[PDB]
């Protein structure tokens, strides 16, 4: 009285059934309080400096009477802003802000796991920070300063500048932010963050371009990696409910379809041209929720693994990296566009830098990463310390004298 | 080993001319 | 008024990065 | 090595053999070199 | 005018 097909049945009901708990579960702590994904620093603002409760500097309190203080990481990253860029002053203050705000969220979501990428792949190539009049580095990348902005119609002209920032994770094989910046006042930010080949998870995307301090193309998205160009549902309900929060008014279409998104855009993909100061606010704080909300669902992703056993897990491998491989074949063909900032230093360097860096596809190379967790342990050790039987006597002879005296 | 405490200081400071100078060596 | 307190402060603790930095790379990386 | 800031003219930094500026110096450096 | 204690960079608020 069961029958095989409904065994079957009720196979699906259980598996698909853990999925949506898993949705849900993910979900859930962006239903409450969408407004947290983006108001994070200005409540650590006001949560303001914490007193460190460690012995040493109880110590240095009790003697010197200096205090020490920590922060929390938001308003770490808000104080650090762009930080060491060798370009930070330059650049626009949108540009600033955006890549303060997603590198800010970077270290502090994907600490004890956010290593540096391999410099002997990017750094020791001389491509973290390139400058058009000197391709060849002969100013061993002093460039920047080094050499005055070039004349109108003088060779050179207009000169372009590229410094890039590219990191490793425990779930991300490249992180990568790209920040270029030409003498037309043309800027433009390229941010990256590329799942790894063991994991169901969208690739994040974003590109700002502006010209002349006025923001022209505006691109945020979870681009999809499976087969029918869908996201999961939690990427899904956290994209309409950050839509529904943040950009709350303007037109609802708001998408041209350039002929080259339609293979990588989700359904809930933003590619806007903003056109006012309060939709290029609501934009960027849709863009940093994104962001967040893309970044703490990655802490509770887990790889698939295949071989023995069941071969579904090697089809979702293989839909995978092919999804990646489309993602960057598809920003590989994009040089109708983008690449035309470029052929300026070069096309075969183009070609070299196109397709080393940024959009690499490989099923050999997985970068290595540094996944300390034992730092937690450290700092909450030095927070609540356990201080031997000697001292224990001590504080016991102490509470008895209190309890004989007060 | 006395000065790279000054150089990260330079390294990591933002200049204020391009954020105070408004619109010949122009 | 917390400007002033965030210059200050980022000044301070880059000069203590880069001077741990700086020991770190010329006692061990060497 | 040429391209750089006013390369020949008598206010330019002393610079090496092969074109670098004399002790490494660039221009972005919180000091100033002296002509030689 | 005071620097290093107001302005100089973008805010969506």
């Amino acid at each position: 009285p069961l029958s095989p097909e409904d065994i079957m049945r009720l196979v699906q009901q259980h598996e698909d059934v853990a999925a949506a708990a898993e949705s849900e579960q993910l979900v859930a702590q962006f239903r409450d309080d969408p407004q947290g994904l983006y108001e994070y620093v200005n409540r650590a603002y006001a949560e303001g400096p914490r007193r460190v409760t460690t012995p040493i500097s109880l110590l240095q309190e009790e003697i010197t009477g200096a205090v020490t203080e920590s922060y929390p990481a938001a308003v770490a990253n808000d104080i650090i802003g762009m930080g060491s860029w060798r370009l930070k002053d330059d650049v626009d203050p949108v540009i600033e802000f955006l890549v303060a705000r997603l590198e800010g969220c970077w270290r502090e979501i994907l600490d004890t796991d956010l290593c540096l990428y391999p410099r002997e792949k990017w750094k020791e190539q001389g491509w973290d920070l390139v400058d058009s009049m000197d391709p060849h580095q002969e100013l061993e990348g002093f460039s920047y300063a080094d050499i005055p902005d070039p004349a109108k119609g003088e060779a050179g002209y207009p000169r372009l500048q590229l410094e890039n920032r590219v990191y490793c994770s425990k779930v991300f094989r490249k992180l990568h932010v790209e920040v270029g910046l030409r003498q037309d006042g043309l800027q433009v930010l390229h941010v990256v963050v590329y799942p790894r080949y063991s994991y169901d998870m969208p690739i994040f995307g974003m590109d700002i371009v502006m010209v002349d301090g006025r923001v022209t193309l505006a691109v945020v998205d979870c681009c999809p990696v499976r087969a029918d160009l869908k996201l999961q549902p939690h990427y899904m309900e956290t994209m309409a409910l950050l839509q529904r929060t943040f950009l709350e008014g303007t037109d609802p279409a708001l998408r041209r379809i350039p002929e080259w998104g339609s293979k990588i855009f989700s359904p809930l993909a933003l590619c806007i041209t903003p056109s006012g100061p309060e939709e290029l606010a609501a934009f960027a704080k849709y863009a940093v929720a994104l962001h967040r909300a893309y970044l703490t669902m990655s802490l509770n992703a887990v790889p698939v693994v295949a071989g023995p056993g069941d071969r579904r897990e090697a089809a979702r491998l293989q839909e995978i990296q092919d999804g990646q491989k489309r993602f960057c074949d598809n920003q590989l063909v994009n040089k109708k566009t983008r690449r035309v900032l470029e052929v300026a230093m070069g096309v075969e360097w183009t070609e070299a830098y196109m397709s080393q860096l940024m959009f690499d596809f490989d099923p050999k190379y997985e970068p290595p990463y540094f996944d300390a967790s034992f730092e937690k342990l450290y700092t909450y050790f030095d927070e609540n310390p356990s201080f031997g039987e000697m001292a224990d006597e001590a504080m016991e002879l102490e509470r008895g004298a209190e309890a004989e005296r007060a | 080993l006395i000065f790279g405490g000054k150089i990260s200081q330079l390294l990591s400071s933002k200049n204020l001319v391009k954020s105070l100078k408004q619109a010949t060596h122009l | 008024k917390s400007f002033k307190k965030k210059y200050k402060d980022k000044a301070i603790i880059y000069y203590e990065v880069g001077k741990f930095v700086l020991n770190y790379f010329l006692n061990n990386q060497l | 090595r040429g391209k750089t800031w006013f390369a020949g003219t008598a206010y330019d930094a002393p610079r090496n053999a092969d074109g670098t500026f004399k002790h490494g110096w660039h221009w972005n450096m919180p000091f100033s070199v002296k002509t030689e | 005018p005071d620097p290093y204690t107001t302005g100089f960079g973008w805010d969506p608020d």
